[PDB]
């Protein structure tokens, strides 16, 4: 039982910018974190693996990046199809604990 | 990298068996076990650990041991071995660890 | 290619059974483990429990330990998730997945 | 008095009265570490001292009791060496696995080839364990050997329905199955009492490792390597294991055999099963 | 005077005269039936006597000579015993056929299993032929024994262009191949001087069977039975069978073969050419 609190639920930045979401663990995860991107009505896809590599696929404007137990993601820049829901996942100890989630609007 | 293969390069034909140290450089609390093995020549990189234990192969532990040797045997068609280059003298391959 | 092919819609009254299937396609359906995902409207996501369809074991959580059900079947590349005693706050969207380096590749 | 009895095929004696010409019939009476096998080799630093089954080691048929004719194949260097197999992942609802052997070893090496060819197989095993855990781990785990281990069924828990388990439980080949109800052990059976046939505690405190010799145990000397299957083994997490947070959750149960002092015969064609 | 000359690994003494430390820069000098393998067994009747190649049985490889260290097995009853082939129809135009040895056996029984587990290979053969004709039926056959048969090319008839056999003709398998120019045997050399090499006449007004005994010939103790092929056999058809009409005109030619005194090394994965 590893409680990551995603903070906060709601932030909005128009298009064009950066944004930052930072998801946070009680403990060291060795750096094991996986980010994901739902859009409403569909399923979860993969974005970050380890919270460093990329997959095959997704486009190099994800970046993610952290140390410790404070990790977050970029993304520049912002586009339409860049809106959704973002979460993250503890893969290190079982049971597998997801985030809070962000969900993303345009100011 | 090694002093053998350097002085070896002076030589065409060698033959004996060889052996080959590892060294555990790791913290005293970390434990675990690798599993070490050696493909007689004719085989390529095995894909799972199925294929390559068919072979010689030994097994470790990191706990209460800091190395492990792994004995090469000689195992040829001729008494010598001349220098395994690219393409045609690919026969003359030791094998793959 | 990988694709995941699940059931549709269910309805019924509680106090019954319901079975839920998962076919997986393009890919060896002993080799990895087959996962399971709750989502609750809207905000809620967390992880049920995994299965590897080679020796059959299951791995659940502390809360669906004695709610959910999961059985594999080789023959048909199929997993299966029962569930028991349904009420109405377990009402949601199920989630089927895959793990290979420890997330989730396919949903 | 000619000797047809039962009892005669032993070293104990007994006295008996008969009064017809056939012992059958009488009455009772009184009564009165590094292993290196073949072109593999291993070095267990950390494991209990090898627990021989039954106190005798694997040894080849001798003729007094072997009925065959044909004079049988010693394939020593490709048969008996050390097979390693899959790794089992460890976890807190984990209920166990069993194996059922010689069936792990069919398809597998010289080994799995000569035994589809020949139909009489006797051998020796070596039963081999491995579980590694850190000293912030603590957990049991309890390798015992039964032979001829059965496989039992709900009959859909009421009891009034008569159903067989299938050929993929009883045998589970190279991968293995896992235990449903690891009390009964699915032979209806206790767990507490498994030990009494020949076992090895794993203590991830003390010993990581655990090392069975179990020699071959038949009516027949010779016998079916694919239909009948000798003994199975049985890796069950009495304990289990307990670990704080940021503590690393995988944990690898490797399980590696070897036969000893096989013989085949009967040299015939490819026979899968 | 150091020893390093390549004369003096021989049983023969020379005599010579040398100003240096070395030997090899020297001058010259003065010069000086039923039989019964493992599981199977043949009964000829209408053979003529076996003939021994080069006058040497099969045998195990000495310590002397034996370059390897690791221990090889010896699966006596499940490698050497008489494989049977199929059968060759004869036909009056009929050019003759040719196997390589030991690519034949290579599919074939648990001898072709562990030949591809094994790397190095070292064994004694038994070749053995069988053709049937009555009284009223005329002809002779050419069974021979060739160490290292290398086919050739006929570089399209001109000459000019350079062209290689393939691996279908060089590794014709269990099925064999068909001569082109039995002349020349697709090596360029004379077919009358075939009988250098051991070889026996079938001649079909007395014997009717053929068996020839060849040892392991090679620089090299072991070797890769995969790539090399040690030795040839032809049965050619040098005088053509002549019937009347009415007579029987299928003659096949059957051919069996046996391992003799196999040893293999070097236990590896499967590896199928």
């Amino acid at each position: 039982d590893i409680q990551m609190t995603q903070s906060s639920s709601y932030l909005s930045v128009s298009l064009g910018g950066r944004v930052t979401i930072t998801c946070k663990a009680s403990d060291h995860i060795n750096n094991w974190l996986a980010w994901y991107q739902q859009k409403p009505g569909n399923a979860p896809r993969l974005l970050i693996s380890g919270a460093t590599s990329l997959e095959t696929g997704v486009p190099s404007r994800f970046s993610g990046s952290g140390s410790g137990k404070d990790y977050t993601l970029s993304i520049t820049s912002l586009q339409t199809e860049d809106v959704a829901t973002y979460y993250c996942q503890q893969y290190w100890n079982s049971p597998y604990t997801f985030g809070g989630g962000t969900k993303l609007e345009i100011k | 990298s090694t002093i053998l293969g350097q002085l070896c390069r002076y030589y065409t034909q060698w033959s004996g068996s060889l052996e080959v140290t590892f060294m555990f450089a790791g913290s005293f609390m970390a434990t675990g076990k690798m599993l070490i093995a050696y493909t007689p020549p004719g085989g390529s990189v095995p894909a799972d650990r199925i294929t390559a234990m068919l072979g010689t192969h030994v097994i470790w532990d990191f706990g209460l041991q800091s190395s492990v040797t792994l004995v090469v045997p000689w195992i040829s068609n001729t008494h010598y071995r001349a220098h395994a280059r690219a393409g045609y003298f690919d026969y003359y391959t030791t094998g793959i660890i | 290619q990988v694709q995941l092919q699940q059931s549709g819609p269910e309805l019924v009254k509680p106090g019954a059974s319901v079975k839920i299937s998962c076919k997986a396609s393009g890919y060896a359906f002993s080799t990895s483990w087959m996962n399971w995902v709750i989502q609750r409207p809207g905000q809620g996501l967390e992880w049920i429990g995994r299965i590897y369809p080679g020796d059959g074991d299951t791995n659940y959580n502390g809360k669906f330990k004695g709610k959910a059900t999961l059985t594999a079947d080789k023959s048909s590349s199929t997993a299966y998730m029962q569930l028991s005693s349904l009420t109405s706050v377990d009402s949601a969207v199920y989630f089927c997945a895959r793990r290979d380096y420890g997330y989730f590749d396919y949903w | 008095e000619n000797s047809n009895s039962a009892s005669e095929g032993s070293t104990i004696n007994y006295t008996t009265i008969n009064y017809y010409k056939d012992a059958y019939a009488a009455s009772a009476g009184r009564q009165d570490a590094q292993l290196t096998i073949g072109n593999s080799t291993i070095t267990t630093q950390e494991a209990a001292n090898i627990v021989i089954a039954y106190g005798e080691w694997p040894e080849y048929c001798p003729d007094t009791d072997a009925t065959a004719v044909d004079k049988p194949t010693r394939p020593d260097v490709s048969v008996n060496r050390f097979f390693t197999l899959d790794t089992k992942s460890w976890a807190k609802d984990s209920k166990g696995w069993y194996w059922k052997f010689p069936d792990v070893l069919t398809e597998v090496g010289v080994f799995g080839q000569n035994a589809q060819f020949h139909y009489l197989y006797r051998s020796g095993f070596c039963v081999h364990v491995q579980c590694n855990a850190s000293k912030f781990h603590q957990g049991a785990l309890l390798v015992a050997v039964l032979p001829e281990y059965v496989l039992g069924t709900i009959a859909g828990g009421t009891g009034n329905e008569n159903s067989h388990p299938p050929y993929a439980t009883t045998q589970p080949g190279q991968v293995g199955a896992v235990l449903t109800h690891p009390y009964v052990l699915d032979a209806g059976i206790p767990l507490s009492q498994l030990t009494v046939c020949p076992h090895q505690w794993i203590n991830l405190r003390t010993n990581n490792c655990a090392t069975i010799i179990v020699p071959y145990m038949n009516t027949v000397p010779f016998d079916s390597a694919l239909n009948h299957c000798n003994f199975g083994l049985l890796v069950i997490p009495v304990v289990p294991l307990d670990f704080n947070a940021g503590a690393t959750s995988e944990i690898p149960i490797t399980v590696t055999i070897a036969p000893m002092c096989a013989e085949f015969a009967g040299l015939r064609q490819a026979v899968k099963q």
